[PDB]
RNA sequence: CGCCCGUAACGGUC
């Protein structure tokens, strides 16, 4: 775990990454 | 040193062993140095890495077997191959980044050499995977900060953080160097060549920023433990398994899955000094 | 006066 989610923290890159395509 | 890792995993004639992290080969290339009479499969995600693998494949016929793919799908990958549980005598563990990916500056891992920020250990065999440029350019200050604080041991996290989010307002970050001066600049130009390293040799004061986006856009906390289970799961009883750690995190990991702890399966016969540590399935 | 490394004793939130 380490304190980071990276599940959440993806999805939130997700909705950037399609945002601009 | 490799030729003292060699000197862990014994290998002796039949036996048969699996190279987790392949690379540019200098571990398998040791082993076979040492005893030919094996049979080593080779993975590694790393497109350019898992070409010599089976460069060496057609050169090494009835021994060297290629696989190419991340810890987390080396289960699926093993079993569709026929390779049942409890079949390596030995599995070898090398993380970190290969020089291949550190050197070539279109991968974008250096901040001495100018390439894109990639910084993707899979390349171009995942194209939708996110760079290290997409994660600067999408989370928020308080995400970031613990990313750098935690990945990569940075202590003035939020001064970083709040100095990417500023120029990320004004242009999106899409190179090496180009990140490496943005939090270079969080500093006066003093501190940029400031920090000493284990040979008291100067380093960029961006490297351990570059050093969390290396473990977090690669997920090698995640990866590396589902590779432990992995790996003990195909190791035979009196099986060795040896694993280089390379930072505190690398390092507490398999420390406590050695030891069977998430926050008596295991003969731990080896700790030197970079940390190794080896050990034995029972 | 600012930074970095190391150390040390400080205070409301998980
Ligand atoms: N989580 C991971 N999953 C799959 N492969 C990885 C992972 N982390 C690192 N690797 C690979 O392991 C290699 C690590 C390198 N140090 C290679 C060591 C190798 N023994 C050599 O001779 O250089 C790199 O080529 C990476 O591509």
């Amino acid at each position: 775990l380490c304190g980071i989610d990276h599940e959440a923290l993806n999805k939130q890159i997700m909705e950037y990454k399609r945002r601009k395509d | 040193m490799v030729d003292e890792v060699v000197h862990c995993l014994s290998p002796q004639k039949g036996q048969i062993f699996l190279d987790m992290t392949f690379g540019s080969g200098g571990h398998t290339k040791a082993i076979l140095q040492k005893e030919s009479d094996i049979v080593l499969y080779a993975l590694d995600r790393d497109p350019t890495a898992y070409a010599l693998a089976e460069h060496l494949s057609e050169l090494y016929p009835k021994q060297i077997r290629a696989m190419l793919g991340q810890f987390s799908q080396a289960e699926a990958l093993l079993m569709k191959a026929g390779v049942q549980p409890g079949t390596f005598d030995g599995v070898l563990m090398d993380l970190g980044c290969s020089s291949m990916q550190l050197d070539t500056p279109e991968r974008g891992f250096s901040l001495r050499k100018d390439g894109p920020l990639d910084m993707r250990m899979d390349g171009g065999r995942y194209p939708d995977m996110p760079t290290a440029a997409d994660v600067v350019n999408a989370l928020d200050q308080q995400a970031l900060a613990s990313i750098l604080r935690t990945y990569g041991e940075e202590k003035h996290a939020k001064k970083i953080a709040s100095a990417i989010v500023q120029a990320r307002s004004i242009y999106p970050i899409t190179r090496t160097q180009q990140l490496a001066s943005i939090v270079a600049g969080a500093f006066p130009p003093s501190a940029i060549y400031t920090r000493k390293d284990l040979l008291q040799r100067s380093t960029h004061i961006a490297t351990k920023t570059f050093q969390a986006l290396r473990i977090f856009v690669n997920n090698e906390l995640n990866e590396l433990y589902t590779g432990l289970k992995t790996a003990q799961k195909f190791l035979r009883p009196g099986g060795r398994l040896v694993a280089l750690s390379f930072h505190s995190l690398e390092d507490r990991i398999v420390k406590r899955f050695l030891l069977g702890i998430s926050m008596l399966m295991w003969e731990l016969i080896h700790k030197k000094v970079a940390k190794l540590r080896a050990a034995i399935k029972l």
